């Protein structure tokens, strides 16, 4: 099928130079009509198009940012590369590359999209705590429990449950930054109240921009008394 | 350049329609429709052209400087924002988005409190989180108390995107305290109000219970 995916470094600082990849398949660049632009989006706002290139090498850039941008391409290597200059924290964003066929439509297929930063602050992976099913027994109805996501930068990470294999009734809250300046959240799973102390419950945890994987086990609590 | 409406929340089965106004005249519209933190999906390109795998339920129309985006009967599914694209002619722009929300009925959250783990206490802090789990309308206030003192400045919220099935949202309330203020007090809870509750429901535990 017809794929696109960009890639480059989670975090920049300001003022440097941010170079992205646009790597894709299901199609030449070479085809005559085809062409590959690029994206963004900051938190929260619109989507802002920011450049594009032709199959025969014709590039098109947004007049606001052109003097920042350098779209090239590399159909030998089937990317197409997107260089911007002095960032600011401005340009924070999830950028996408997009394919087009001129004469013919816009974006008919889009990359997954990958999110910038432009900080100062470091790299930091998470930890990640139980939030324990208050449950315990099982004539009960449903259960929750999840996983805290706590202290990383930047975003984003992603969270499932047991390697994928558990996505009903699944909430991964969108990350919020303390004022410690580092991001968190949680990921909640409702289940069968019977299945607390049998069913195993794992959360598998990845923060791609720091390379980091924590799988945290979840389960009910022992408690601390006279037993 | 210029769109319309910015926000709508409307009923299912409800007719739609989004505006965007260039000041130039434009050749040709394309329509977008972006499900929350995914990659848009082209819907109509060339003004009115529906591209493959849309629901005819969409449709675009328009010429000059006004154009629009109309969905027949707006259903669960359709929530997302949308987005016309401007690529007939310079500049090449984007509009500012129709974030479209689904009406339902109301839906009473189901609220859960979850203390602090002992790993984390080791670490120094303790957080204690409150789900508001699968409710509507969105507005909900979250209420700690700590020993029957409200809590000001020591929380924060994360909603959910309305899901694309129940059309319903999801809350957490979280609450961080130091390991050593943490330790100070007794009865942590959570206190919820919300449209489908007759009365504020409370989820709480005390310290050291288990």
């Amino acid at each position: 099928q017809v794929t696109l995916r960009e890639s480059g470094p989670a975090l920049v600082k300001p003022t440097q130079t941010l170079t992205l990849t646009c790597t894709f398949s299901g199609f030449s660049l070479s085809t005559s009509g085809m062409s590959v632009g690029w994206i963004r989006q900051p938190p929260g706002k619109a989507l802002e198009w920011l450049a594009d290139i032709w199959w025969d090498d014709k590039k098109d850039y947004n007049p606001s940012l052109k003097s920042r941008l350098t779209i090239s391409k590399d159909t030998s290597a089937n990317q197409v590369v997107l260089k911007v200059t002095n960032m600011d924290p401005a340009d924070t964003a999830t950028y996408y590359c997009a394919r087009s066929m001129i004469t013919n439509w816009y974006f008919d297929v889009w990359g997954a999209g990958t999110t910038v930063t432009v900080s100062s602050a470091s790299t930091k992976g998470p930890s990640v705590f139980p939030l324990a099913p208050s449950s315990a027994a099982a004539a009960g109805g449903t259960a929750a429990l999840g996983c805290l996501v706590k202290d990383y930068f930047p975003e984003p990470v992603t969270v499932s449950w047991n390697s994928g294999a558990l996505t009903s009734g699944v909430h991964t809250f969108p990350a919020v930054l303390q004022s410690s300046g580092l991001y968190s959240l949680s990921s909640v799973v409702t289940v069968p109240s019977s299945s607390l102390g049998t069913q195993t419950y794992i959360c598998n945890v990845n923060h791609k921009p720091s390379n980091t994987k924590v799988d945290k086990r979840v389960e009910p609590k022992s408690c601390d008394k006279t037993h | 350049m210029t769109q319309s409406p910015s926000t709508l929340s409307a009923s299912v089965g409800d007719r739609v329609t989004i505006t965007c106004k260039c000041q130039l005249s434009v050749g040709y519209m394309h329509w977008y429709q972006q499900k929350p933190g995914k990659a848009p999906k082209l819907l109509i390109y060339d003004t009115s052209k529906l591209a493959s795998g849309v629901p005819s339920r969409f449709s675009g129309s328009g010429s000059g400087t006004a154009f629009t985006l109309t969905i027949s009967s707006l259903q669960p599914d359709d929530f997302a924002t949308y987005y016309c694209f401007q690529g007939s002619g310079y500049p090449f722009t984007f509009g500012g988005g129709t974030k479209l929300e689904i009406k339902r009925t109301v839906a009473a959250p189901s609220v859960f409190i979850f203390p602090p783990s002992d790993e984390q206490l080791k670490s120094g802090t303790a957080s204690v989180v409150c789900l508001l789990n699968n409710f509507y309308p969105r507005e909900a206030k979250v209420q700690w108390k700590v020993d029957n003192a409200l809590q000001s400045g020591n929380s924060q919220e994360s909603v959910t995107e309305q899901d694309s099935k129940d059309s319903t949202y999801s809350l957490s309330s979280t609450l961080t305290l130091s390991k050593a203020d943490y330790e100070k007090h007794k009865v942590y809870a959570c206190e919820v109000t919300h449209q489908g509750l007759s009365s504020p429901v409370t989820k709480s535990f005390n310290r050291g219970e288990c």
